[PDB]
Parts: structure tokens; sequence; C-alpha cells
């Protein structure tokens, strides 16, 4: 049976949670049946980073899914243009990669005043390297030893042997490519199913996004 | 009721150490990684360590020096060992799991305090 939409859909559990998730184990939330207002939306704070992939930035108010999911994470600012499709680096390669054909908005802003304190908050973590790259929306919360070189392991930590996760380190006199940033990542789903997620009835075209 | 819960905890001298544990219900809390999380009095939550899943550890690289963490599967319970203590480690010290996904997908213990003075 064809869903309810009447509910707004609630975007401030995942942009207004306490503490974010670390970009290694990002979070992902699904969001159905309720209408997404991205005018509101994007008037809610001030957003750093608000691009569209695989869809009309315009249209937003006026388009129809079925799912939306909500992946939230840290990163630092240098790190926010890895979160595309066809990126490379440390993020896109071993820590949070978006396919080539994402249908979506990238959502990020500086978040110095939440996450860096004096002497360097080291709650966030990355995965510094992997075999192989990840691929589209896999999580990789392993810890493994990671061959650097000729040595064999054999599961041990040690020379050429590197634990995977490191830790960021986030002060507020950090210069702004080395301050923290929250990123959401709204993946729109286009199953050939029932939409449970819609813009509102009457809707303003969503012009405000092409004027930053 | 309660599925994570910490105990030890109590007066420490300047210069001492305590052992800290805490208690799971069950191993799927390991899954995919416990942490020890203290907040101090003025201070912002700090993330201690963590074991994940597979047994090995990560500690804060400012507190690595003074911190170990180490797990007794049969028991379902996680260790924390710090040494050299300053008025500074008085703080709530939690047991969390998942805590690298976020407050909205970790679970919470109820905490033990740690106090620190003559
Ligand atoms: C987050 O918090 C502020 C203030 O409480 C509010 O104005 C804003 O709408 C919230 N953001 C979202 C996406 O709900």
């Amino acid at each position: 049976r064809f869903p309810n939409i009447t509910n707004l859909c609630p975007f401030g559990e995942v942009f207004n949670a306490t503490r974010f998730a670390s970009v290694y184990a990002w979070n992902r939330k699904r969001i159905s049946n309720c209408v997404a207002d991205y005018s509101v939306l994007y008037n809610s704070a001030s957003f750093s980073t608000f691009k569209c992939y695989g869809v009309s930035p315009t249209k937003l108010n006026d388009l129809c899914f079925t799912n939306v999911y909500a992946d939230s994470f840290v990163i630092r600012g240098d790190e926010v243009r890895q979160i595309a499709p066809g990126q490379t680096g440390k993020i896109a390669d071993y820590n949070y990669k978006l396919p080539d054909d994402f249908t979506g908005c990238v959502i990020a802003w500086n978040s110095n005043n939440l996450d860096s304190k004096v002497g360097g908050n080291y709650n966030y973590l990355y995965r510094l390297f992997r075999k192989s790259n990840l691929k589209p929306f896999e999580r990789d919360i392993s810890t493994e030893i990671y061959q650097a070189g000729s040595t064999p392991c054999n599961g041990v930590e040690g020379f050429n042997c590197y634990f995977p996760l490191q830790s960021y380190g986030f002060q507020p006199t950090n210069g702004v490519g080395y301050q923290p940033y929250r990123v959401v990542v709204l993946s729109f789903e286009l199953l050939h199913a029932p939409a449970t997620v819609c813009g509102p009835k009457k809707s303003t075209e969503f012009l405000e996004v092409l004027f930053q | 009721e309660v599925q994570l819960v910490e105990s030890g905890g109590g007066l420490v001298q300047p210069g001492g150490s305590l052992r800290l544990s805490c208690a799971a219900s069950d191993f799927s809390f390991y899954d995919y990684e416990m942490s020890w999380v203290r907040q101090a009095p003025g201070k912002a939550l700090e993330w201690i360590g963590s074991m994940y899943h597979s047994g090995r550890t990560y500690i804060n690289p400012s507190l690595k020096s003074l911190v170990t963490i180490s797990r007794d599967n049969s028991k379902n319970t996680l260790y924390l060992q710090m040494n050299s203590l300053r008025a500074e480690d008085t703080a709530m010290y939690y047991c969390v799991s998942n805590w690298a996904s976020g407050s909205t997908g970790d679970y919470w213990g109820q905490g033990t305090l740690v106090t620190v003075s003559s």
C-alpha cells in the first residue's frame, strides 16, 4: 500500500545531533514517509557547502523519492572537497566513497565552535590506509594490521605493521583547512516503487541554492 | 534494565593509579567498538581509548603514556588502567559502546566517579 506523506522530515535529528560520527564509522539514518522542505533546511543554518549531484537542485521541493539516507561524520576542512563523485584521497579512498552516478546533496559546515578544544580534541578518527579502495557507500570498521612494507606482520603491530586508525586534532586556533567540518550526505533512492519522501505540496521553487 | 555497568572507582591520591571495569550484558556490545570516555568538571567530553572487536586498542594520542585498556571475554568485561593521576583526572568515567558512530548510534553506561586529591 502507498505510504502516508504528511509529517515533516526529521532532519533536525541528523543535523542537530550532539556528537557526529567519526568518518571511518560514518553514521547512516534512513528518512522515509515524510515531506522534505529544502528551502527550510537550507535556511536552518549557514552552510559552507550545499551541492547536489544527479538531480536538478532547483526542483528539490517538487521531486519524490522512495527513500532518503542521511550520512553524517566529521572531517577537516581541506577534505570536504573529497566528498564528491570521482574524488581521491584518504577520505574518498579509505573512509567514505560516493559513486560516480551519485544522486543526492552534500551539505557541510564549519564546527570549530563545537568540535575543537583548547589543547586539542582527539575524539574524531579516520582510517589511514586499506589494501584496496572502498566501494561506494561501503563502511570499514575493522582494525586489522596493515602491512606497509615487506615484513610479514602475522597479526602483530610493529615495524612496518601499522594500526589503521588515527586521531584528528582539533584546536580552535587551527587554520581553517585543519578545523572540523560536520558533513551530511543526503542520498536519494530511486527504486521502481511508490515514493515515500516528497517536497511540499505548495512549494516555492528551491531557488536560493543557486545564490551561494 | 542496565546493560553496561562501570565499577571500580572512588578516591585516589595524586600520583596513584585506579583500575576501572565495565561489565556488558552481552558480547555484541564489543561489536564494533567499546570505549572509555570521561567528563571532568568544567570540561568537554573526552574520549580516552577504545577496544575494537578484534581485541586491538587505540588510545587518545595525548594520553597513551598513562592509559591501558584490556578485556576479559568470558566475563564480557573491559578494563581501564590509568597511572600517575592528577587533579585534572577527577571526572565521571563512562563506558560507551560504538562511540565512533556519534550520539545517535552509541550506547552509554551509567558512569563511575573518580576523585583525586590529598
Ligand atoms: C537545529 O537547531 C536550530 C535551533 O534550535 C533550529 O533553528 C534549526 O531549525 C535546527 N535544524 C534543523 C535541520 O532542524
